[PDB]
């Protein structure tokens, strides 16, 4: 069925080495559409982007538009749990390049004051599932954590050899990948736990932007399976749900690190990747907003889910009856703005929609046009009634 | 010592570098070896020209010329062919594979590890020269080589050198024929490039020049080497006022300081006017005043697009041969009173006009007549911008579904980076649609104070 | 210096292997001892591209010859050209795979594939700069399929920026030689259409069509047949030996051709064929190379390309020839036919020239097509492949090997899925909701 996708852009209030230097912001958020300026060319004119939402975290301490956490949670991962517990699959996509803030926004900090989207969704998974154990209730919670590598799928669980897994097609169940761990869960911290030991194992590598690049794709699978007891024997699973969480490499140009050999290859394959997932959400937008409309059936088009391994795991999360986010953050810096347009047009993708410009009144010449206006009309006034 | 650097990239720059040296060596009298008989058999003389070659001790004379491939087969042509003895044996070819009609390949991974011995030569080669004048560019849009190596090459030329002028010689992709499937990305691709870098392009069509050589030199079934022999014979033209004497001497800069109304607009068109046949150059009187003419038809423009769609912004008329000022003088006038001929009312002027006393020559085994008198008129106007249209209609008819775009991807490139080139390509457009338009009715609105 | 690795597995990769190595040692002046008494001068120039230098002047290719029956090797070194091949790249084995495609992917082919990597593995190391690798092979077979799709996987592991091209002789309507051609083209249809870069398509009827009523054979043999394909694999490469006017490496066709990554299937031809005595009423001009190329009963893979739409053509001319015909020609092509050719492609017609022909002929051209009708191909071998599935027909001589069940519904789902794209791309406009 339809699988409509959410685009949201947070940006991340400047870091100790950003503040120690005098850089400069450049972003600047208003309503839907967000606004960047050049700082080489400020002669120009600022290049505007538009997405369903546009979180300004950058002033912690505000009290009017400041994009709180709960507020995003509440925009995205409530809406996406409920649309899990009755039966249908959710992902969500985590994209920016080194020093946006994408792990703030996955997972937040520790202190528990201002968490990420993951232990929110986690937390609310455990609370409702302890909520609603009545007698003929039962909940199952397993998750499983892998990366894509090359075009080719590892286990971060699994102390084994780092070999590459195959990848099956099973005729009802749809792919899925042999000999990947499955392990049970009962509580949000073992799932961060074993986000932890996951997370030791990424593939990362040192190039010219950073010391510490994600190289490979990452996915933490949740799976949701209730199974009730109506009145006889009836505690046949009557729905499985998913819960993807994908942690996307960004891209990357050759100018920003020239390193041959495996960089080169790593770079390639991301981007590859990268751009058949734009492709295959584009794809699946168009036709959602379409259908929804037109209610109409267009065939069943056909979305390219087979040009990368990436979209081929994602088949049952991505299409069908699912909902989709896809959160980006941009740095604030003066000196990272290649970095922070790049992401805005990868952003832009996901049922691309027009943006406006953002023209306002200028100072002086809105009062000298004010004031004109009125003088005319009272002047038109005068004379109407025979007092001019 | 009106020195100019000659770089050739790619197939097509190098095919017109041989039309282009096979020109010289004939103009100047010297043989295919390097020597030239004519200081030996007179006893000296200033026929060693120091604008393309250079004369060592033993009498030699070694070009000043630069080619670039990334296929060993187009040099391996040359180093084996009858100019095997004059080019010096450092040609720059990278024994490796080719760019595969792909800008990233050419730009980001392979133009590597050969740019630098590229730059070390023609650095060499700028240090033997006193009084350098610019360089000129030889490449070809659409090619993955000639767009995306001549982008990186052009990058690093303005960051080293800066001040020296830099023009350009391109091949643009025709309206209807085409040899390549991705020509379309490859050309908006480099746009961005030499919309900065370069100071002067000179854009030439191949489907204009075959139209050309049927309708004037009675050319059925012509060859690449009728189409790089032309464009020799213009290059020629362009380079003759820093190598011979004449009555008004045009150098490099005089071409931008006229030709260029403000630094984005620097695109004009090119043509060569006494283009016949040997039997038809009979029946002719080919004088200036027809010449003159013939610059102006649309029919033999080198670039598919009419200039009666536009407006004229700069031009300038190089003369060589038997040409005196008086009949340049009224066929200027002549033009200037055609009202199919519109100039843009801030250019009351208009014209540049240069005068050379060296008549063109001619190659054995070619196919241009034999004449007294020769014009090249280049021509700064509006129509361009329809040449370019077109070209962005047919990017937008493969990028709407992503076609083609993995190749460039999987080379260094990232998605976004197509998107900026065609939105600078729109700037572009724009900015010519702003220039031609009639200056606003009495540009101050109106005025008349007191008295 | 570009540099490709030949690869030939099974008995018709064995065949066409050899007459291939006859047609491009006769154009490159060799002779089968291996010593050098050609004429020109540029043949000697790009000798590297298929052989190496042995010590005494003499030139050996880099083939390598698999085979899982040794008879076929023997057949090959007790023939015309049986000595020009170096003793060590025979490899082969015994207990051949009885045209059971599990034994030469699963149980006999795995344990000669170290050997035939080793052997690859040294011809490619000596190499001054890979270009990529050739396999000619039958789908419709035993130790060919199985074992050249396993050598292709194998491959692309070790070398993935690395052209694969692969000849492949698929099966067809009415000539069909096994009972069980539909499961190992299927099962090596999986397999290809995810480690190739470029497939050619090629079928033994469309040949036969050639033979019957183009060159006007009374009695073709598979001699003829292995004679034409030679003539298409020489074609295809020309650029990398030769000079031109216009050149054409094998990754600018790769570039060019392919839109998707998916989609690298095409239909090759070659002009021009004619029958001895009619040789002297044909006047050979690139009008009448064009008009052949494009005539569908040219087309070496029996799909008909009026039932579908050209994504993309190429056209690889040798010969001195003025480039004003072949553009105005191909543009005409485009524009009169205008109903077979995809609409958001502005110009899909790939152009380069050579300048030596053929040793016998003045004038030469080959015809790479990438069409949508070649779905048909895949859909005739679906339903026979669904017409076997449905009652496990031999099912069990495959599962007996160590196969599952699935594998086969994977390799169905798989070619189902190729076919969905193409006839997408086939229909001739997208307006109504
Ligand atoms: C007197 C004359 O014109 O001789 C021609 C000839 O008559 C024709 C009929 C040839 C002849 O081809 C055939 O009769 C034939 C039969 C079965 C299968 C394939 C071909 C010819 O055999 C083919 C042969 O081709 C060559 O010589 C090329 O070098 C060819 N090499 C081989 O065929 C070859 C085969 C085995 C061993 C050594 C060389 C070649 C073609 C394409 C690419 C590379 C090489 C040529 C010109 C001719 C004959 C001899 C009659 C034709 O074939 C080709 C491929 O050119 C048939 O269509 C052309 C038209 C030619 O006119
Ligand atoms: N006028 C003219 N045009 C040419 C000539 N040679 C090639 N071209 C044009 O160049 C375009 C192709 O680009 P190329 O110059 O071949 O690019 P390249 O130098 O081969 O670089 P690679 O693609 O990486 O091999 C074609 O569309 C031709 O029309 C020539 O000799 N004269
Ligand atoms: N709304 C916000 N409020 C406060 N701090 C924020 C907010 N959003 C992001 N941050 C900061 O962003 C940082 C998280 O990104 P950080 O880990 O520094 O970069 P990174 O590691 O390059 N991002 P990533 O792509 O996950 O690797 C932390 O310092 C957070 O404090
Ligand atoms: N062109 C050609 N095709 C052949 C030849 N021999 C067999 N074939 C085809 O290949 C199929 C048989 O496959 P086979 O060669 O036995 O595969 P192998 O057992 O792996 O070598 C048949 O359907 C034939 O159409 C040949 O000599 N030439
Ligand atoms: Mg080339």
């Amino acid at each position: 069925a339809g699988a409509s996708v959410k685009v949201a852009v947070r940006v991340r209030p400047f870091n100790s080495r950003e503040m120690s230097r005098d850089s400069k912001c450049i972003i600047q958020m208003s309503g839907s559409t967000t606004t960047i300026v050049n700082p080489k060319q400020p002669k120009e004119t600022p290049k505007s982007f538009s997405f369903d939402y546009s979180y300004w975290s950058h002033t912690s301490p505000e009290d009017i538009n400041y994009a709180s956490q709960k507020q995003v949670y509440r925009d995205i991962g409530e809406e996406m749990l409920q649309h899990a517990f009755e039966g249908y699959n959710v992902c969500i996509f985590a994209y920016g390049q080194t020093g946006a803030g994408k792990s703030y926004t996955m997972m937040g900090k520790q202190e528990k004051d201002q968490q990420g989207i993951i232990p929110q969704l986690c937390e609310d998974l455990f609370s409702r599932i302890n909520d609603t154990t009545n007698d003929n209730m039962s909940y199952s919670v397993e998750v499983s954590y892998m990366e894509i590598y090359c075009e080719r799928v590892r286990d971060l669980l699994n102390p084994k050899n780092k070999g590459n897994l195959r990848v099956r097609e099973h005729p009802l169940l749809g792919p899925y990948v042999e000999d990947l761990s499955k392990l049970a869960v009962t509580s949000y911290n073992d799932i961060q736990d074993l986000m932890d030991s996951g997370n030791k194992a990424r593939t990362v590598a040192a190039t010219n932007m950073n010391e510490t690049s994600s190289r490979s794709h990452a996915v933490f699978n949740i799976i949701f399976t209730q199974k009730r007891h109506d009145a006889e024997t009836n505690i046949t699973t009557e729905k499985v749900s998913k819960i993807s969480l994908v942690d996307l490499a960004g891209s990357e140009r050759a100018d920003s690190t020239g390193a041959k050999g495996t960089r080169l290859k790593e770079g390639a394959n991301i981007n590859k990747s990268l751009t058949t997932l734009g492709k295959v959400i584009s794809a699946l937008a168009e036709m959602d907003s379409g259908p929804n409309k037109n209610k109409k059936k267009k065939k069943t088009d056909f979305i390219p889910y087979r040009d990368s391994v990436l979209t081929w795991l994602l088949r049952e999360n991505l299409g069908g009856n699912s909902r989709t986010a896809m959160v980006a953050a941009l740095s604030p810096a003066d000196i990272n703005y290649d970095e922070t347009l790049s992401t805005l047009r990868y952003a832009d993708r996901a049922k691309q929609i027009r943006c406006n410009a953002v023209i306002n009144e200028d100072p002086n010449n809105k009062l000298i046009r004010e004031l004109k206006d009125e003088v005319t009309r009272l002047r038109d006034l005068l004379y109407a009634q025979g007092l001019g | 010592m009106r020195e100019c650097i000659s770089i050739h990239v790619g197939q097509a720059g190098v095919q017109i570098g041989n039309a282009c040296w096979e020109l010289y060596c004939l103009e100047h009298g010297i043989q295919p070896d390097g020597q030239m008989p004519s200081d030996k058999t007179i006893g000296g003389g200033d026929d060693s020209f120091n604008t393309f070659f250079s004369e060592t001790g033993a009498g030699k004379h070694v070009p000043r010329a630069v080619f670039v491939d990334l296929e060993p087969t187009v040099i391996d042509e040359v180093r084996t062919g009858t100019y095997r003895q004059l080019f010096h044996p450092e040609q720059l070819i990278t024994g490796k594979e080719d760019a595969a009609n792909n800008y990233a390949r050419g730009h980001y991974t392979i133009g590597k590890e050969i740019i630098d011995l590229v730059l070390d030569r023609i650095r060499k080669l700028a240090d033997q020269c006193t009084g350098l004048q610019g360089f000129l560019v030889f490449h070809s849009f659409g090619g993955g080589t000639g767009s995306g190596f001549t982008s990186l090459l052009m990058e690093r030329l303005s960051v080293d050198y800066g001040k020296k002028s830099k023009l350009e010689f391109s091949i643009y992709p025709a309206p209807q024929v085409s040899t390549a499937v991705v020509e379309p990305y490859n050309s908006i691709l480099t746009t961005h490039t030499t919309l900065e870098h370069s100071d002067c392009a000179f854009m030439v069509d191949n489907e204009a020049i075959y139209d050309i050589c049927r309708r004037n030199l009675d050319i059925e079934r012509p060859t690449y080497t009728n189409l790089n022999r032309l464009i020799s014979q213009i290059v020629s033209s362009i380079t003759a006022s820093l190598r011979f004497d004449g009555a008004l001497n045009v150098d490099l800069t005089e071409f931008q300081t006229n030709l260029v109304p403000y630094p984005r607009i620097h695109f004009p068109l090119a043509t060569y006017a006494p283009v016949i046949s040997a039997e038809k150059a009979y029946h002719e009187q080919l004088s200036v005043a027809e010449i003159t003419n013939a610059c102006f038809e649309p029919a033999n423009q080198m670039v598919k697009c009419d200039p009666r769609h536009g407006k004229y912004m700069a031009c300038c008329l190089l003369y060589r041969g038997d040409v005196v000022p008086k009949d340049v003088n009224a066929a200027i006038a002549t033009i200037k009173t055609k009202r199919s001929i519109q100039f843009v009312d801030w250019c009351p002027t208009g014209f540049k006009v240069g005068i050379n006393y060296q008549p063109p020559t001619v190659v054995p085994g070619g196919d241009l007549a034999k004449v007294q008198r020769a014009v090249c008129m280049l021509s700064n106007t509006t129509a361009i911008a329809e040449a370019w249209a077109r070209l962005d209609h047919k990017f937008d008819l493969m990028y709407a579904k992503r076609a083609f775009v993995h190749w460039y991807v999987g080379e260094g490139m990232e998605e976004g980076e197509f998107s900026e080139a065609r939105e600078d390509m729109a700037a572009l457009e724009k900015d010519y649609e702003e220039v031609g338009v009639d200056s606003v009715e009495g540009e101050g609105e109106e005025e008349g104070e007191e008295y | 210096m570009r540099e490709i690795v030949h690869i030939q597995a099974g008995q018709c990769g064995n065949q066409i292997g050899a007459k291939f190595w006859e047609v491009i040692s006769d154009e490159h002046g060799i002779d089968p001892t291996g010593s050098y008494h050609g004429d020109s001068d540029l043949q000697l120039e790009r000798i590297n591209v298929y052989y190496n230098e042995a010590t005494g002047n003499k030139y050996v290719p880099r083939a390598i010859l698999v085979d899982l029956e040794p008879g076929t090797m023997d057949s090959v070194r007790s023939g015309p050209f049986g000595q020009i091949f170096r003793p060590d790249n025979f490899v082969f084995g015994q207990s051949g795979a009885g045209n059971n495609w599990a034994k030469g992917h699963y149980t006999e082919g795995a344990e000669l594939v170290d050997s035939v990597l080793d052997v690859v593995r040294k011809e490619s190391e000596s190499c001054d700069c890979l270009q990529g690798f050739q396999l000619t092979h039958s789908l419709g077979g035993g130790t060919g399929s199985g074992m050249g799709t396993l050598l292709i996987s194998k491959i692309r592991e070790e070398y993935p920026d690395r052209i694969m091209n692969t000849f492949s002789v698929m099966p067809s309507p009415k000539v069909s030689d096994t009972v069980v051609e539909p499961y190992n083209a299927t099962l090596s249809v999986h397999q290809l259409v995810e480690n190739t870069d470029e497939t050619y398509c090629i079928d033994n009827e469309a040949l036969y069509d050639i033979c019957f009523r183009t060159l006007k054979l009374t009695t073709p043999t598979y001699g003829d047949l292995n004679h034409l394909v030679s003539a298409t694999m020489s074609g295809v490469t020309t650029c990398l030996r030769f000079p031109g006017q216009l050149n054409a490496d094998l990754r600018k066709l790769a570039v060019n051709m392919v839109p998707f990554p998916r989609l690298h299937f095409f239909m090759p031809g070659f002009a021009p064929l004619t029958s001895r005595g009619s040789q002297q009423y044909r006047a050979l001009t690139v009008p009448e190379l064009t008009q052949q190329m494009f005539d569908s009963k040219n087309m070496m893979a029996a799909c008909d390309p009026r039932h579908g739409r050209y994504l993309t053509v190429a056209a690889i001319f040798r010969g001195r020839m003025s480039m004003k015909e072949v553009d105005e020609q191909m543009l005409n092509v485009q524009n009169k036919n205008s109903s077979y050719f995809v609409e958001w492609i502005p110009n899909n017609v790939k152009t380069a020239v050579c300048d030596i022909p053929p040793r016998g002929l003045k004038m030469s051209a080959t015809f790479i097509g990438n069409s949508t009708a070649i779905q048909e191909l895949f859909k005739r071998i679906s339903e026979q492949f669904t017409a076997m599935f449905r009652r496990k027909a031999f099912l069990h001589w495959y599962t007996g090997e160590g196969m599952d069940e699935m594998e086969f519904t994977e390799a169905e789902s798989n070619m189902n899925d190729l076919v969905s794209e193409y006839q997408q791309y086939q229909d001739a406009t997208a307006d109504e909701q």
